[PDB]
């Protein structure tokens, strides 16, 4: 399946998603550091049969599996700048998002 | 002497320019393959044939390897290469040579070859049709067809006539002649009886594969017969030192009765008295002999000559097919020269063409009168095209999809020109009839991927493969976390009662190769899976508590 | 775990023993789903699963289903690293001769069949039938028949006649072959074939036949019938971005084989004619050839490109092969590089590691600490802590790093000092801070170089860095024991400025109470740093059994001399600092401190020297101005005179009094001479200055000019660059070496105009173009030498041999250019050194000649000491510690174990990098002459020697060469020589000459010197020549290293009298083996075999290695592997390079004990 530029990202805990607007892209004006999520992208995947004690862990805490990787774009390490600009390119099939 | 002078002058100079080699290599040589092999051997010598002279330091610094067994071998090749001039290494040159040895065919010659193949197959036809069990099994095939275990057109492709009704009437006529001939060997006219039966059959016609099956049936029949002959004679010729004259005077001529062997122990000879201890196995071999004599419709020798005449026809027609293929190899090369740059080498094109040309030669009929080229060119080009479409890409695209790719390329190459810049995929799907998703996947089909040895390049001379990472590894931090969580799970289950601990270890898959289920768990606890569910739930609730699962909480990642 | 590697020819059955399934279809993946195919090269049944513990389709998706084979796809559920291990095979429809055993030069199939290569290739590519056991019918076994000839010979012969063509023909020739029987017939012919070529090739063939017998190989296994298939993950078809895939070339070649093999099966099933099936077999042959070794046939088949495909032989050989840069040169974890800076406050044992690099490299250690101290609950919590870089990760960094060396390495590791263990000192920023006194070892300046830091991970590697490679252990050059911690440019200029008096400074002729008072006086500014005072100095002299007696006196020194005396340790005299202390004065100061006091006081002294040099150089205020280039006033006078001389010579030339080239020489000489006068005038103007004074009169003292002070302190610069700065520039070369005769009469304090600045560009660009290309092949001599001297190791404590070369001074015509004490220091004496009284044993024997014994030796004037040489060591497979000497990298004697061969290679290669890169003739020089020396090449004009001893006599007149015979005083004279009359003789026919003496004149070929005179003769020759070069340029490198390289050179023996032993006569054998062989055979009731010692150039000697895993590294992998396969060789590892490749400890360093214990087990 396709991958989304969504902001409803896996485990990352609502602080890294603070910069991201609704469509999932950083604001033009934000000062990121190394590690911050510029563009949150979630990718499809399979189940992959989490081993026991991971089964047992998620059964004790009920935190069921995602099924979707967090293959998003975070800033490289050591850089700390301002995000001066953001260009978007949607193919003619894909409709568009709010940021676009 | 000449090339010897060159070698010695090099070995004293330590190098050789291309110019000096050209001056010294012989003048008979015309091709560049012998010249490049000479250069390779002479470099192995080794003297390092160059284009320009080496610097004074490049002689001292250049390592010298490697004498001297290869020195002797190289010199003994180079001393001999100068004599034989026609020497060549390409398989293509050898093929063109040995194909030019044949002489081309003419139109009437193709008619002769086609008629000779027809004569050979017709002789095979007659030899097989003089086998009665052949027509018996054919009637059985048509009967089991008539029971609708096959099709009235599947078993055979009709007869030499254009409706299956006249065909079934031919079947009934064949059955009538068969009954009037088979139970009427009372020999004076039963000869001509089975003659007439085979003749009335010869107007018929079967599917090729069933006829091949009949061929193999007669083959196995004659083979078991002659192998009875083998175990018989070889246990008399070598187990009894049997003179072959006694064989020909007793065995041949009758070949069936027990007079030539079972009446062969009273020949007043020593080997005849030897034949007792070889009378058992040879006696059983005569048993199979007479059994097959019943299983032949006539004696063994007559069926011998029947399958022999079949073999004569088959060999004639096979040599005829061979002569036609030999003639038209040039045609096959002429066709294959058109496809030489679409991914398949030249000899592979020629070989696919040769297979297709054999197939066309098997199908040629000169009753029409067209040129052999005009027909076989079809099968040749189809064979070559399927070959390229099947075994030219590393990732194999089915043939129809490749036709669709060719059509996409054609329509795009036309539309970009006629429409301006380029056809956007919506424009192609509109111009084509496709649904514009099929077109997009056809576009997305990758093409001829790449050599992973491709340069990157010039940074470190590192080919492309150095930067493709392995995404299947559990990185050492991941394995560390895994085993930490394993130990933590153990040290948590320690804080549970024995029942809870066993049910949680077994219900989950800890320290055992399962994954036990509720019925199989409650078997060991004698619960009907409901109390076992409750016990699992209680253990999970207990471990749910904080101050018992803060570490296990930390193992959660979010 | 294995202790040895074995190799052989692979049987068809054994090739199916490896296999997990027969690949049939050519396909790779699905093109839509991308799933592996049912019989393609990427299968799941054959080569295993695609995901871990999960069958192909997906019925079985549990690790509990492990090892079970699925039913719908047959893919057994295992780990998908199994797919990187499993081979498949391809059932060839026709035998196909393995290209290595055919197109290799000796052609094992050809020389084994006793058949010419072209003839086999004719049978193979379907030219001519071959008789394969044609009965008694007058047919000749292995006699080729041609097509027509085979037909007509078959005519009249319906009988078998047994003739075949193609690879099946060679397979039936080999299979029928009886190997021991042919060995028997060849022994019986070698009995009575006593002629050179005949019995020569007889023996040369019986060798391979006996070898094929012993190795277990069958002769017909060289004809492939089954073909193995490399596993999929060794030749992947991975996807790149956007539906893109990247494959190996190996998949292409494999598909080509599979296609043609399937088509051949088809052709045979379809009963095609002879032309078609023959051509299909030829095609399959060429396909399998290209798969194994693409390019030996011609031409290398190209992919979807112009370039050839890469094959198996390519996958191993070549610098892109496995041996070159995946078996030694590997990318390494726990490592990283940055840009080095100075950090002049560090000590010799530490390096400033940035906090960020240190927090990355030491990550697992830090995680372990945080979870040990409870600061992090689990490893995930510690990961998040050190990801945030909290406040306790820094304390944990300080604790973890505390005693944990880091290896610093710079890219051209010419020697082993391009790696040193330092203790990390955490710093801010991102640059590594590297000690100043370490740049000489690293060859590192601080103008943008970078260093790689690696982290030792084990306790054993932590102790190898601390105990062995720590920067305060390595301070002496391993090539020559002089300390490598010489202070470089701000340091020496500091110590020179402070230790350098002037005639009248503040406070002249005060009598200070001592160095403390002189410093207190200077720092309060009452006295100047160079103001000659009487100072009371207490120096401690160990003039005793190490007792350190104190002595106080009243010296005359400057104030800086005494301020600096405060840093010098006890045992050093006071005259060490009482002079100006330029560069060599400081190096000799460190050296005498090391020879008296050892290593700890010398490290402390080096650090104190750097500190005080930098401090008093900053206080020096030593700038550089434009008025500091004092152009002499007599420069234009000298140039007018030289210009007049060239004008006069041009006038004479115009009048036909000289030629053109003659006048060119004259004018070049005139300009060089005037340049010398200007340089001399300017330096005499610059090197002295006037000053006043106690009584008031002017008085000349050495100049305190800054450019001169920098050139004269040795700190940086020299009078030649000074000449270019203020004197005239001179004549300039061209790239050809010619000299442009229009000089540069300008300097750089003046300018050059456009023409002179153009003319200088010629030599400038030539020099830079050379230095840019010398940088490319910077380490080729080192590599060539470590090829041959790699496996040599110090393996024994004393061999006991009494052999030894006689070390004496080198008197280069006039005086000595290298005394005996320098050539002999550190060596173990071989015999008793008798006093000049000729009855007093001066140094008894086995006495490490340290500086005490060396001074005793120079004192008695004993000038020829017999020392033990590495080349005369009676040890087998090694050298002992006594025949070697001392270490020279550590003051002590060599340890049992030390890998001295690699030390010798690097100690000759690294110093060689300071030599000219191109040979120049004056006695030639440069690196290329040294490489040619070690290659032992034959000089074209050999001064001929006297092969036998006896009365000289001549013979026939001018058969090309004038003939001579030497006839012994009582022996036979079977040796005569075709002496060229061009070789103008040296001795008349009436002067009986001793054996081993000159006949003609010219270069002596070392082979003849070795064969005529002792091995000591060849070794002294080689060391004297190569040291001639190294002294030509001024570079110092010991003779031990040349001697060990030579001992690697002459390590082959040629047997003359085979004795009661088991050696063939005209055979060359590893001399270390034949030695033990004759020793053993003489132990029992036999006598040994006598040999003639050989000599091989390093590229030739390194090609003869006992192992083959090693020999496939620096050689042609293909020939070495073919030979090892046909020989059935086994590598019992026992080497450095082999144990590197195979991944265990080397037997050289700390691994020596491991290999000793392992040999204990293997012998028990
Ligand atoms: C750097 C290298 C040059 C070597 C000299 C060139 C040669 C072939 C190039 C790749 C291929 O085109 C396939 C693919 C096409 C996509 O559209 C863009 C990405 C891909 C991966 C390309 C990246 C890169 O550009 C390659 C490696
Ligand atoms: C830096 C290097 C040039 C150095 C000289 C550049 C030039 C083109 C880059 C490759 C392409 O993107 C294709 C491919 C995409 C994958 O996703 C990641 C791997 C590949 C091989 C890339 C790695 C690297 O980045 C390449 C080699
Ligand atoms: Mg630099
Ligand atoms: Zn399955
Ligand atoms: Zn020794």
């Amino acid at each position: 399946g396709p991958e989304e530029i969504t902001a409803d990202i896996p485990n990352v805990g609502e602080a890294a998603l603070s910069k991201l607007d609704e469509s999932g892209i950083v604001y033009i004006g934000a000062e990121v550091t190394g590690g911050d999520i510029l563009v949150g992208k979630v990718t499809p995947k399979g189940e992959t049969q989490l081993t026991p004690e991971e089964k047992l862990l998620r059964a004790i805490f009920g935190e069921k599996a995602s099924d979707v990787k967090d293959s998003s774009l975070r800033v490289p390490n050591g850089v700390s700048g301002t995000v001066i600009d953001v260009q978007v390119f949607t193919r003619d099939g894909v409709e568009k998002d709010k940021r676009a | 002497s000449q090339l010897k002078l060159l070698v010695t002058r090099g070995k004293e100079q330590g190098y050789l320019t291309y110019a000096e080699v050209n001056d010294h290599l012989p003048e008979d040589i015309v091709d560049s393959d012998q010249i490049e092999d000479i250069i390779q051997m002479i470099n192995d010598m080794g003297i390092q044939v160059m284009e320009e002279a080496p610097d004074a330091d490049d002689l001292m610094l250049a390592e010298n390897t490697a004498d001297e067994d290869a020195a002797e071998a190289a010199a003994q090749v180079l001393s001999s290469v100068e004599s034989e001039i026609g020497r060549t290494t390409d398989p293509v040159r050898m093929y063109m040579r040995e194909m030019g040895t044949v002489e081309l065919l003419t139109r009437e010659g193709e008619i002769d070859i086609a008629k000779r193949i027809e004569d050979g197959i017709n002789q095979v036809q007659c030899s097989v049709a003089e086998y009665p069990e052949a027509i018996t099994y054919l009637l059985e095939q048509y009967d089991r067809v008539e029971a609708e275990e096959a099709r009235l057109s599947d078993l055979i492709t009709g007869f030499v006539d254009i409706d299956p009704e006249l065909a079934r009437e031919k079947f009934a006529e064949l059955r009538a002649q068969y009954v009037v001939t088979r139970d009427t060997i009372k020999h004076a006219t039963a000869q001509e009886e089975i003659l007439k039966l085979s003749e009335v059959f010869k107007q018929f016609r079967l599917v090729p594969k069933q006829f091949d099956y009949l061929v193999n049936s007669m083959r196995v029949m004659m083979d078991r017969v002659r192998t009875q002959e083998r175990l018989i004679m070889k246990l008399c010729v070598e187990q009894c030192k049997m003179p072959k004259k006694n064989f020909i005077t007793l065995f041949t001529g009758n070949e069936t009765s027990d007079t030539w062997f079972n009446a062969a122990i009273a020949m007043n000879k020593p080997w005849s008295e030897k034949l007792h201890d070889v009378s058992e196995e040879v006696h059983r071999a005569l048993q199979k002999l007479q059994q097959i004599e019943e299983e032949t419709g006539l004696t063994i020798e007559q069926v011998k000559d029947i399958n022999r005449r079949m073999s004569i026809g088959e060999a004639k027609a096979r040599r005829a097919k061979k002569e036609m293929v030999e003639a038209n190899l040039r045609l096959v090369i002429s066709i294959a020269k058109k496809y030489t740059n679409r991914g398949l080498q030249f000899l592979d094109l020629i070989q696919e063409g040769n297979i297709g040309l054999m197939k066309a030669v098997d199908k040629f009929e000169y009753r029409r009168g067209y040129k052999f080229s005009t027909y076989a060119t079809w099968w040749i080009r189809q064979a070559i095209t399927r070959s390229i479409a099947d075994q030219a890409r590393t990732i194999r695209i089915p043939v129809h999809m490749i036709e669709t790719i060719n059509k996409l390329n054609r329509i795009s190459r036309q539309m970009l020109q006629e429409m301006g810049r380029e056809p956007t995929p919506e424009e192609l799907a509109e111009r084509m009839l496709m649904p514009e998703d099929k077109i997009r996947k056809v576009l997305k089909i990758a093409k001829e991927p790449i050599s992973m040895e491709t340069p990157i390049g010039d940074d470190e001379d590192s080919h492309l493969g150095d930067f493709i990472e392995d995404t299947t590894l559990e990185l050492p931090l991941d394995s560390a976390t895994t085993e930490s969580l394993r130990a933590a799970t153990h040290d948590v289950l320690a804080g549970l009662t024995a029942r809870e601990a066993k049910v949680l270890r077994m219900r989950f898959g800890i320290d055992m190769n399962t994954d036990y289920t509720l019925e199989e768990v409650g078997k060991q606890f004698d619960v009907t899976r409901e109390r076992i569910r409750q016990i699992e739930a209680k253990a999970l609730r207990k471990l749910r508590h904080p101050s018992r699962s803060e570490v296990l909480r930390s193992f959660l990642d979010d | 775990e294995f202790d040895a590697i074995k190799i052989a020819l692979a049987s068809p059955d054994m090739i199916r023993s490896w296999s997990f399934g027969e690949v049939k279809k050519p396909e790779t993946i699905n093109y839509r789903t991308f799933k592996p195919e049912r019989d393609g090269l990427f299968c799941a049944r054959i080569f295993g699963p695609v995901k871990d513990y999960e069958c192909l389709c997906g019925k079985y998706k549990r690790l509990k289903h492990r090892g079970v084979i699925c039913e719908k796809c047959g893919v057994e559920v295992t780990q998908t690293k199994v797919r990187r291990e499993r081979m498949g095979h391809i059932e060839l429809a026709s035998p196909t001769a393995h290209i290595w055993f055919l197109k290799s030069l000796p052609s094992r199939i050809g020389l084994l069949l006793d058949m010419p290569l072209r003839d086999i290739e004719r049978v193979l590519y379907f030219e001519s039938y071959v008789v394969i056991e044609g009965g008694m019918t007058n047919l000749e076994r292995q006699q080729i028949l041609t097509e027509e000839q085979y037909l007509d010979a078959l005519e009249e012969f319906g009988d078998e006649f047994d003739a075949k063509m193609g690879a099946e023909a060679i397979q039936a020739l080999l299979k029928s072959m009886d190997l021991e029987q042919e060995c028997e017939q060849l022994r019986e012919e070698l009995n009575e074939t006593n002629s050179e070529t005949k019995r020569k090739k007889l023996t040369k063939r019986i060798k391979l036949l006996e070898a094929f017998v012993q190795s277990g190989n069958k002769p017909e296994w060289m004809i492939l019938t089954v073909l193995p298939v490399l596993p999929p993950d060794l030749r992947p078809l991975v996807p790149l971005d956007g539906g893109r895939f990247a494959t190996s070339d190996l998949n292409d070649l494999y598909r080509r084989v599979i296609n043609r093999n399937n088509r051949l099966k088809r052709l045979l099933d379809l009963a095609a004619p002879d032309i078609i099936v023959r051509n299909e077999k030829r095609m399959l042959q060429e396909a399998v050839d290209a798969l194994l070794d693409n390019g030996r046939r011609g031409r290398a088949i190209t992919g979807s490109n112009k370039r050839p495909l890469k094959s198996l032989a390519d996958m191993i050989k070549g610098k892109q092969g496995r041996f070159r840069q995946n078996l030694l040169g590997k990318r390494v974890d726990y490592s990283g590089r940055s840009v080095i800076t100075v950090g002049p406050y560090l000590r010799l044992h530490q390096c400033g590691l940035p906090k960020k690099m240190a927090l990355e490299l030491f990550k697992p250690f830090i995680y372990g600490k945080l979870e040990l101290r409870g600061l992090a609950t689990t490893i995930k919590a510690a990961k998040k802590m050190v990801e945030r870089e909290e406040a306790v990760v820094w304390d944990i960094l300080d604790e973890v790093i505390r005693e944990h060396p880091v290896l610093l390495n710079r890219a051209p590791t010419l020697h082993r000092l391009g790696i040193q263990a330092f203790e990390p000192v955490l710093i801010e920023g991102k640059a590594i801070q590297l000690h100043p006194l370490v740049c000489a070892a690293y060859n590192a300046d601080f103008d943008g170089d970078q260093m790689a830091v690696h982290v030792p991970l084990t306790l054993e590697a932590q102790l190898e860095a601390r105990a062995l490679m720590m920067s305060t252990n390595n301070i002496l050059s391993p090539a020559n024991g002089e300390p490598i911690i010489v202070p470089s440019q701000d340091v020496v200029l500091g110590l020179y400025y402070m230790t350098r008096d002037c005639v009248n400074a503040k406070g002249e002729g005060m009598v200070l109470t001592g160095p403390k008072e002189a410093e207190r006086l200077y720092r309060s500014g009452l006295a100047s740093l160079h103001a000659r005072v009487k100072v009371r100095i207490t120096e401690y002299e160990k003039d005793a059994n190490g007792e350190l007696v104190a002595k106080t006196s009243l010296k005359d020194t400057t104030v800086g001399r005494a301020i600096l005396w405060m840093i010098v340790p006890k045992g050093l005299p006071y005259s060490i600092v009482n002079q100006a202390l330029g560069k060599k004065a400081i190096s000799k100061m460190l050296n005498t401190c090391y020879r008296i006091l050892g290593l700890k006081p010398t490290v402390i002294f080096a650090d104190q020297i750097m500190y005080t040099g930098f401090a008093y150089a900053a206080r020096s205020g030593a700038s550089v101005g434009i008025d500091d280039m004092v152009i002499p006033e007599k420069k234009h006078e000298i140039i007018s005179e030289a210009e007049a001389e060239v004008a006069e010579i041009q006038e004479q030339f115009q009048s036909g009094l000289v030629t053109a080239g003659e006048r060119y020489n004259k004018v070049i000489d005139i300009w060089a001479a005037a340049n010398d006068r200007v340089s001399k005038a300017m330096m005499d103007n610059l090197q002295t200055e006037t000053v006043i004074n106690r009584d008031g009169q002017e008085e000349k003292q050495v100049s305190f000019n800054s450019i001169y002070m920098m050139a004269d302190s040795g700190a940086r610069g020299s009078a030649a660059q000074i000449r270019q700065l203020a004197g005239m520039r001179g004549l300039m070369a061209k790239p050809d070496g010619s000299i442009i005769e229009t000089p540069i009469t300008a300097n750089f304090r003046e300018g050059l105009n456009v023409l002179q600045y153009f003319i200088s560009t010629h030599g400038a660009r030539k020099g830079l173009a050379d230095t840019a290309l010398k940088t490319a092949n910077s380490g080729y001599l080192t590599r060539r030498l470590v090829d041959v001297a790699q496996d040599l190791v110090v393996t024994e404590d004393d061999c006991g041999t009494h052999e030894g070369i006689m070390m004496t001074p080198v008197i280069e015509g006039g005086d000595v250019k290298e005394p005996l004490r320098d050539r002999v220091l550190g060596r173990v004496t071989a015999e008793d050194v008798l006093k000049p009284g000729t009855a007093d044993i001066l140094v008894p024997r086995n006495t490490l000649l340290h500086e005490q014994w060396c001074d005793l030796l120079e004192e008695n004037s004993v000038d020829a000491v017999k020392v033990r040489s590495v080349v005369s060591c009676d040890t087998d497979f090694g050298v002992c510690a006594h025949c070697y000497g001392r270490d020279l990298a550590r003051g002590h004697i060599i340890n049992k174990g030390e890998a001295i061969g690699v030390i010798a290679a690097q100690s000759i290669g690294e110093p060689g990098t300071q030599l000219t890169m191109r040979t120049f003739h004056i006695i030639t020089g440069g690196l290329p002459r040294v490489a040619d020396l070690f290659e032992a090449r034959r000089p074209k004009e050999p001064a001929i020697l006297a092969e036998i001893s006896g009365i000289v006599s001549f013979g026939k007149e001018t058969k090309g060469k004038r003939r001579l015979v030497i006839t012994p005083v009582d022996g036979s004279d079977p040796y005569e020589e075709m002496i060229p009359k061009w070789r103008q003789l040296n001795v008349f026919e009436g002067e009986r000459v001793e054996r081993g003496d000159v006949i003609s004149d010219g270069p002596e070929a070392p082979h003849d010197i070795l064969r005529l005179r002792g091995v000591h003769a060849v070794t002294r020759y080689i060391v004297n020549e190569v040291q001639d070069v190294y002294r030509l340029q001024g570079v110092k490198i010991n003779d031990k290293h040349i001697e060990v390289i030579v001992r690697q050179m002459l390590r082959k023996a040629t047997i003359v009298n085979a004795g009661s032993s088991d050696f063939l006569e005209g055979e060359q054998v590893e001399y270390s083996r034949v030695k033990i062989a004759n020793r053993e055979l003489e132990a029992n009731g036999k006598v040994g075999a006598t040999y003639s010692r050989d000599l091989l150039g390093i590229t030739k000697a390194s090609l003869a290695t006992e192992s083959f895993i090693s020999a496939a590294s620096f050689q042609e992998t293909t020939r070495v592997l073919t030979e090892a396969a046909v020989a059935g060789k086994r590598d019992e590892l026992r080497g450095l390079k082999e144990n590197v490749i195979v991944g265990r400890l080397i037997p050289a360093g700390t691994g020596y004990a491991y290999h000793q214990d392992r040999m204990r087990r293997r012998a028990a």
